[PDB]
């Protein structure tokens, strides 16, 4: 009656039938039998990162137990999960968990050895001193217990590493994570219980998708979970869609529905609306960005063959650098761009290039080494992009940091690679890089390819895709941006209910008058505020205006007026 | 040191009588806690010598392997060739880098013993595995026939393609083994002959006969002895081998020699 | 049933009706009854600030049980809720242990409750929630969530988070008209909506420590009480609330009402009563003000961008003191920085802090760590002219987009702050050398960005009477402990002027000069005798000095 | 660096990718030596070495076939031949 209150039978537990159907992982199984079989010393210890099934393979040696079929010194064995949380628990004097420890170690050696133990994450035995898990060491060694263990690495590492005397007594066996084959093969074995589980029924196509998404997009957890998770989630999705609500199983598309539902990538095979944007795309990207034909059709190009299916999936959706004369709608077409695929303005990560002129001002969007100020605190671009795994990062003026920076982007591009100061790694295969400048400055397109050839390196040129470049503002098209300017002046005046009447000659005169050859477009929004809003201001609070008034303006003689 | 505490009352009750040398207390204690424990009380330490135990090398982990080289023998009903303790005594200290050298050497002996009487019974490994999954292959080509789908079709075929071609080979094993079991018959069977033959060279000498004494001592016997000899072997006890098998499913470094299953692979590396 | 002791239900007392109905949050019941109804990762985690309805939403969740509408699978299972500040050194876990044995054994799937079990977790519950034969359903915050199960839990991989924020003014005022019956009833008053939405949104703006579906029913609970004590009327109403909400804070009934009319229109002598002189100043930069907010300006701007120089000593930095008093509710608000040590290329990054692993980092910038908290500063810039030019990039920066990037990555933000440059140019001109000189000194562009550029007049000979005099109704407070009054005499007064100037550096000295003085020459006659608190304390301008 | 003769190579070997890719969707292509020789003759600029070649493909081809794809006219399942033209080549 020793260890009866403080273990339970995973042997009775498996011939009751109220465990799972193992499948595979036959190799690992006849290993931890031949350790477990040796005359001295017998204690594999199953050791690996943490989701792999650990103790699935404990499960399965219990199984193939029950069943009969482990060689001759290995039957009727009855192996037992032990726990140390219900013996360290209740204990308020001095020595009293060692009565219940040698209770358990005397019942133990008292029968033949045929009571194999169990403890699973046993980097909690090296505590309960106060010479406590310390005592159990001379059995240990002499092979009078069998323990069976599971500990993750860090685990591992961290509690019994320090403790070397002990660690000499077991077993290490390697429990690496499985293939997307062998994830395959255990999800149609598992099947069975959830169609059972919940009265819906699930395709094979489904199960090879989600086998197949699992691995591409949620790139934190590991296989032979983070790919059974999804098919319960969905199964329940959809038991709660059939229920409560006054063509019943789930399908491939529901499991990309999921795994869309969460990390926010838009992972799919393309439902209906999606297809009718994407096609109009390059008419309703114009109404924020008016000329630069040639480049709305590259990046819309790379959209496309993005989510239609063509494209490396190890390599970022785009690497594009497009740079030309000053104030033509560069950071506006990226804006513009960022607000189209996500409406929000604010959810794409740009960095001002601007600020590191100096060479140590990398170290913002890396990190700090181990051993150094900022540590636990990370990178921000790192930290920016390991979550929201799908944003527009941007590159304003890159031609100020002096050509040191240029050796990190080196290979951010082409593998969407970067490595922080913790030593992880983040992955940016579904963003969009773009990084603008102001080479060039008047000369041909030729005066500037040169320009960039000297700047940059081969190394670098080649790795990012084409080399957009923008043409001068044609002095016609600024009627429409002057109504790109009222309209968004006019969506400012909603609060109130004032409109405007603006006359053409009034337009005219404004698109004529800030657009300086040097400098495009840029003098145009701080004219209309110092020509509108503060006359407007001055006009508000002291009477004579009152909302609801469809305000007309004039084109007077002098500058503008009402 | 801790024995009773609640402020130290108990553990040193025989510091006492260690100084008299009433009591002997013969003791070992690793070397990385006597001076994060025992050292940090050096009232104590005082009454206790040392005798520092070094590791030993590879010549006398030989002869520690040759002496102990019978309990595990007869622990598992096997035979271990002293080709195998030179083997492991030699890996155990090349590769396994972690751990000291008169326990790393036993274990790699103890766990290859172990292996070769997990072999003796009803099949080998290389064999067991291949029907284990044969038998995975068709539970699942049965359940994944009824399909009324069509995404199906070009995923099944490659599945019965499989099938079979493990099969094959599982055949194939098979009938290599049988010949391999079916060898050890004749060999023996001769000298079972052999031993036939060495009774009638005892029984030709009992008779007087001179002609048979050496038709049996350079024919019939020696040609019996050469007839097994035939061909040199390109499993009953264990050998230099298995070791390297042992130390590469452990520390997965690679060690074998070679077993012509990838020296093509290795001579077509190229292209 | 052995142990139920340290354990409440919520089936039961719903098979009688003593909760509350909680009529909102119909996607969290779903959200919870969805997970739970799963085979693996189910018992999920309620997330979120205190008094948010963490109670409110499993009680709701425990009503539609009693009544029945979830699928079969959850039907017919009960609740039970535990009180973990009854459990607690040891035998807790002896507990535990009772009640683990009372669940298991009771071989169902009779659900359990388990409030802010971030006290509980450890070890001892794993073993029996990997097995399938409990479900337990928390509830914490989010940081502390973030502190007991995720570094030393290693068992996150079976709890679902579940994410409750808070509710809105709208919500919130849905949520007290259906919960106002029971008072009606408990006091029995009256209600009005008027006096709903007005405690709804005053809390919301200015009870800015506890949150809104508890603050709400507190704040009308009390005045609802209030208001049945005061028969030793019979009606709540918006002024029967802010009574109660300006008892509490501090500020009275008065500024608690429409903050854009009455509060745009107190420009006025509010100013001036810290202030004096400088009306045209004041004329002006009230203006700014009133304009800035109408809601027709860029929403990506400082709330003004103006700079005063000249004159020392005439109030220059007493003018901001006085408007972030008036503004922001206080005159510990300004920052000073002094453009002084930012004469160097390097030292601009003073103000940032650049690199994570470098020298300034954990202390960060001057001017970003003192914004990133409290944003309703007003930053003083001294001597802008000494400043070399590079910070005026910066400033570009600042009012050209209302962001910036500090060192560790954060991005501060500078559409609701105020800036003011000091200076101190203009030593010779009137009105005609000063603009000029600082056109020239300064990028004449960069001035453009900014508001009114006034110069602050200097103080009439006369007009340091007024300035003197609010000094000595101040320092008449002084000696409030012994009720000594004091005199005046246009004489003495008067005689400080001409002798405290100094005009160098305007009234600096005219505090000390007049306090140590006065205070350290009467400091012996309140030891010695003399006076007593009725006494004048007559003090004259003696033939050379200021004797009494 | 790369020899002309070389880059054939490099070519079937970025079509065997494209088509390993395209297999998720049941598709897959056959290219006539016209188009398998003319990429390759655009291996141009002995400078920049091979990776031309592959944004030449995925500007030639993926654009095309993706607006193709997601317009209807090519559902799953049957294979398109491409074929070269004057200039670009046609699907
Ligand atoms: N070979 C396998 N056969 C069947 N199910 C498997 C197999 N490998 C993993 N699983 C399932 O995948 C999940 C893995 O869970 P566990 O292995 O129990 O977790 P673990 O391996 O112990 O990792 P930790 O350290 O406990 S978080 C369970 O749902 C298993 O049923
Ligand atoms: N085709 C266009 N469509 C819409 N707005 C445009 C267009 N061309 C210019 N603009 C406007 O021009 C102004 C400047 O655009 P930006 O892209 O922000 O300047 P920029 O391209 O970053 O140039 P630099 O080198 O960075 S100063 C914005 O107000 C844009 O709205
Ligand atoms: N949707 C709702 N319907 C009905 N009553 C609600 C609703 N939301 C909040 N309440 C009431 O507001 C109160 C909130 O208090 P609690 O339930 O204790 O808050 P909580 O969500 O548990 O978080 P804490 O612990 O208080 S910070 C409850 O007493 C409810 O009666
Ligand atoms: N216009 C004014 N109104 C009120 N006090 C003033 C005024 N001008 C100067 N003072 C007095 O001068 C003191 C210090 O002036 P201060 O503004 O701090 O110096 P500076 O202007 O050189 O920065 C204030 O505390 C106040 O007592």
């Amino acid at each position: 009656q020793a260890l009866q209150k403080y273990s339970t039978d995973l042997t009775a537990r498996a011939r009751e039938g109220k465990l799972d159907p193992v499948i595979g992982r036959d190799n690992e199984i006849r290993r931890v039998v031949q350790v477990l079989s040796r005359r001295t010393k017998n204690n594999p210890v199953l050791i690996g990162e943490p989701g792999v099934g650990k103790t699935a393979i404990v499960e399965g040696l219990a199984q193939r137990i029950v069943a009969g079929d482990v060689p001759e010194s290995l039957r009727d064995k009855t192996i037992v999960a032990l726990d140390l949380g219900s013996m360290v628990a209740g204990s308020k004097y001095r020595g009293e968990f060692e009565e219940r420890l040698k209770a358990v170690l005397d019942d133990i050696k008292n029968s033949a050895g045929q009571i194999i133990t169990f403890i699973d994450e046993l980097h909690t035995i090296v505590g309960a001193g106060a010479d406590a898990g310390n005592m159990i060491k001379p059995m240990l060694a002499r092979g009078e217990l069998r323990l069976v263990g599971a500990t993750t690495l860090d685990e591992y590492r961290k509690h019994i590493e320090k403790d070397a005397a002990l660690e000499r007594r077991f077993q290490q066996v390697y429990v690496g994570e499985p293939s997307v084959e062998d994830t395959i093969g255990i999800l149609r074995g598992l099947k069975d219980r959830y169609e059972v589980h919940h009265g819906v029924r699930i395709t094979d196509s489904a199960l090879v998708a989600a086998a197949t998404l699992s691995d591409r997009y949620i790139t934190a957890r590991f296989l032979p979970d983070k790919a059974i998770d999804l098919v319960d989630e969905a199964a329940s999705r959809l038991r709660m869609e059939i229920d409560s609500r006054p063509k019943e199983e789930v399908g491939p598309d529901d499991i990309a529905d999921v795994v869309s539902a969460w990390t926010g990538i838009p992972a799919g095979r393309l439902l209906e609306g999606e297809t009718a944007k994407l096609l109009r795309m390059e008419d309703e990207l114009g109404k924020r960005v008016i000329g630069q034909k040639a480049a709305v059709t590259a990046v819309s190009d790379a959209v496309r063959r993005s989510r239609a299916g063509v494209s490396d999936p190890n390599r970022p959706t785009g690497a594009f650098m497009f740079l030309g004369p000053t104030g033509v709608g560069k950071t506006e077409l990226a804006k513009a761009l960022a607000d189209f695929l996500f409406d929000d303005e604010r959810a794409m990560v740009r960095i001002d290039m601007s600020e590191y002129g100096e060479k140590h001002t990398v170290a913002r969007l890396i990190g700090a080494p181990p051993g150094y100020v900022g540590y636990e605190a990370g990178g921000q671009l790192t930290e920016a992009v390991r979550r929201r795994p799908y944003t527009v990062v941007l590159f304003d003026e890159i031609e100020k940091a002096h050509p040191d920076v240029f050796d990190v982007l080196l290979q951010v591009l082409d593998e969407g690679r970067l490595t922080d100061g913790h030593g992880r790694t983040v992955d940016f295969r579904n963003t969009i890089l773009i990084l603008t400048s102001n080479l060039g400055s008047g000369g041909s397109a030729e005066q500037v390819l040169a320009a960039v050839r000297a700047t940059f390196k081969p190394e670098f040129i080649n790795r990012l895709d084409d080399v957009l470049i923008f043409e001068g503002l044609n002095p016609e098209e600024l009627v429409r941006i002057v109504d790109i300017q009222l309209a968004q002046l006019g969506k400012r005046l909603a609060q109130r209910r004032l409109q405007l009447q603006v006359s053409l000659p009034a337009k005219r005169w404004l698109a004529q008058r800030g657009f300086d050859p040097v400098y495009g477009a840029r003098p145009l929004r701080r004219l209309v505020q110092q020509a509108i809003g503060d006359q407007l201001a001055k006009m508000l609070l002291a009477g004579q205006v009152h909302d609801g008034d469809t305000v007309p303006v004039n084109v007077s003689p002098d500058a503008d007026s009402l | 040191v801790g024995a009773g505490a609640t402020a130290m009352d108990a553990g040193n009750m025989i510091k006492p009588m260690l100084a008299r040398g009433e009591l002997r207390l013969v003791g070992a204690t690793t070397l990385d806690e006597y001076r994060k424990h025992i050292e940090k009380d050096a009232a104590l330490e005082r009454r206790f010598q040392q005798v520092y135990v070094g590791e030993p090398s590879v010549e006398d982990t030989i002869g520690i392997l040759r002496g102990l080289k019978d309990r595990y023998e007869v622990h598992h009903g096997v035979r271990i060739t002293d080709s195998a303790l030179v083997a492991a005594a030699t890996l155990s200290d090349r590769y396994i880098t972690a751990r000291f050298l008169p326990d790393k050497a036993i274990d790699l002996v103890d766990e290859a013993a172990s292996r070769l009487r997990m072999e003796i019974d009803s099949r080998p490994v290389e064999i067991d595995e291949v029907e284990r999954l044969v038998r995975r292959l068709e539970i699942e080509e049965m359940a994944l026939s009824k399909e009324e789908d069509e995404a199906s079709a070009e995923r099944l075929a490659k599945l019965r393609s499989e099938l079979a071609d493990q099969k094959e080979k599982l055949a194939e094993l098979t009938t290599r083994w049988q010949n391999e079991k079916n060898a050890i018959e004749i060999v023996r069977d001769l000298k079972e002959q052999l031993e036939a033959l060495r009774g009638e060279s005892e029984r030709a000498e009992r008779d007087g006969d001179l002609a048979k004494a050496a038709e049996l001592r350079y024919g019939r016997i020696p040609e019996v002895e050469k007839k097994l000899d035939a061909a040199l072997p390109q499993k009953e006890e264990v050998g230099p081998d298995d070791i390297a098998d042992v130390v590469s499913a452990w520390t997965g470094i690679p060690a074998g020699r070679l077993l012509e299953g990838e020296t093509a692979k290795l001579l077509r590396m190229e292209d």
